């Protein structure tokens, strides 16, 4: 089986460098070039460059101005991409991909790594504060109400959120995080429930921010 | 430095219909590649050198075009085909991608279910107030959320977040969060979120009075 396996997520300060690995297996490493593409959150695709795994020839996107260096180790079938002098706008998922030659006798068989998230920020690791999005006390015999929790001011990504230890899943919406002007992330998770049982059913949002080893369970209920 | 312009930005169709996606290059290229991308996944090559199917790609995908104008056609759409599609040229360095076309599922109009949430007393102690307006399970994606504080229109102090199109009911959900200092928050009374959407015959306003 062909596999391209990349190194794990990175968090870096501006000015530092990052070196991402792309480990190839299941085919003849020196028979295919490898190239790299990145994608900033919510944005499109940007080609970074390519490397010949046989003789170390390279070509790069000159927009990176010599900050990108691609290398390869035949002893370990690994390609590396180093991006130097990092800036906040380099925050992106970085992908390696096996190149292809369009003039082959057979259909191209396409293979990609799983991607590596690189976060570039001056922010420090911080666990979130978790605040209730409280439902209206207003109840009806068969109406519904929304409630949720606001998971605010954490760094870096990611956080996970479940409800009632995973027992409550249908109608849960956990929104994509937004990056605030402070450099800290915030998101909300909500769920729709019957309004008639808000006083007797317990709704708990389970928040886990592994980078800060923060685990919080927050009960959400009508105010006053 | 060859610019690839894709159109339309979003394409809304139902399963079984036929999708036509366009890619226009700013100068001529010898061929065009096409990639598919689903949320949380790497891009996947579908068509190479304008018309050739990558290994394992089903025959309902076909590509055509020449010069500066290329097309990806997807017949009898399956649910697995709704995704973002990127064209790529490799005729001139640096290789460049189009900005992408989102192919999303068309369904009947669904009005949002709208809720407003005041800041918690716990957060207020910390010196900030977040007010949240929630729009649940609506279609189409287009929606306007307007914040007013004592009838003053708020600009620049809210952020919106939207879910991916739901795999089961094909709807979107949206949160808009208005952030104020505690100082600013305690100076005003009426907090209101007004939602405009095709499924609402007139805009829906949810509001509360601070301290009530």
């Amino acid at each position: 089986e062909v596999q391209l396996v990349q190194s794990g997520a990175e968090v870096k300060k501006p000015g530092a460098s990052v070196k991402v690995s792309c480990k190839a297996s299941g085919y003849t490493f020196t028979d295919y070039w490898i190239y790299w593409v990145r994608q900033a959150p919510g944005q499109g695709l940007e080609w970074m460059g390519t490397i010949d795994t046989s003789d170390h020839k390279t070509s790069y996107n000159q927009k990176f101005r010599g900050r990108v260096t691609m290398t390869r180790d035949t002893s370990t079938s690994t390609v590396y991409m180093e991006l130097s002098s990092l800036r906040s706008e380099d925050t992106a998922v970085y992908y390696c991909a096996r190149d292809f030659i369009i003039t082959v006798n057979y259909p191209v068989v396409d293979y990609w790594g799983q991607g590596t998230l690189v976060t570039v920020s001056s922010a420090s690791t911080k666990g979130p504060s978790v605040f209730p999005l409280a439902p209206s006390s207003k109840s009806t015999s068969g109406g519904t109400a929304a409630l949720g929790c606001l998971v605010k001011d954490y760094f870096p990504e990611p956080v996970t959120v479940s409800w009632n230890s995973g027992a409550l899943t249908s109608g849960v919406h956990t929104f994509p995080a937004v990056l605030q002007s402070s450099g800290l992330y915030s998101l909300s998770s909500v769920v729709t429930v019957p309004s008639s049982s808000l006083g007797t059913q317990t709704y708990i949002c389970n928040v886990n921010h592994k980078p800060s080893n923060t685990k919080v369970d927050k009960k959400v209920e009508p105010k006053s | 430095q060859i610019v690839l312009t894709q159109s339309p930005a979003t394409l809304s169709l139902s399963p079984g219909e036929r999708a036509t996606l366009s890619c226009s290059a700013g100068s001529s290229v010898n061929y065009m590649h096409w990639f598919q991308q689903k949320p949380g996944q790497a891009p996947r090559l579908l068509i190479y050198s304008t018309s050739n199917l990558a290994s394992g790609v089903p025959a309902r995908f076909s590509g055509s075009g020449s010069g500066t104008d290329y097309t990806l056609t997807i017949s009898s759409l399956e649910p697995e085909d709704f995704a973002v599609y990127y064209c790529q040229q490799r005729s001139s360095l640096p290789f460049t991608f189009g900005q992408g076309t989102k192919l999303e599922i068309k369904r009947t109009v669904a009005a949002p279910s709208v809720f407003i949430f005041p800041p918690s007393d716990e957060q207020l102690k910390s010196g900030t107030a977040s007010v949240v307006c929630l729009l649940n399970n609506f279609y189409p994606r287009e929606a306007k959320v307007q914040w007013k504080v004592d009838n003053a229109l708020q600009s620049g102090n809210s952020q919106e977040s939207v879910t991916e199109q739901d795999s089961k009911d094909s709807t979107y959900s949206l949160s808009s969060t208005l952030t104020l200092s505690k100082a600013d928050y305690e100076k005003h009374k009426v907090y209101a979120c007004e939602v405009t959407h095709q499924g609402l015959s007139s805009p829906v306003t949810k509001s509360f009075n601070r301290g009530e």
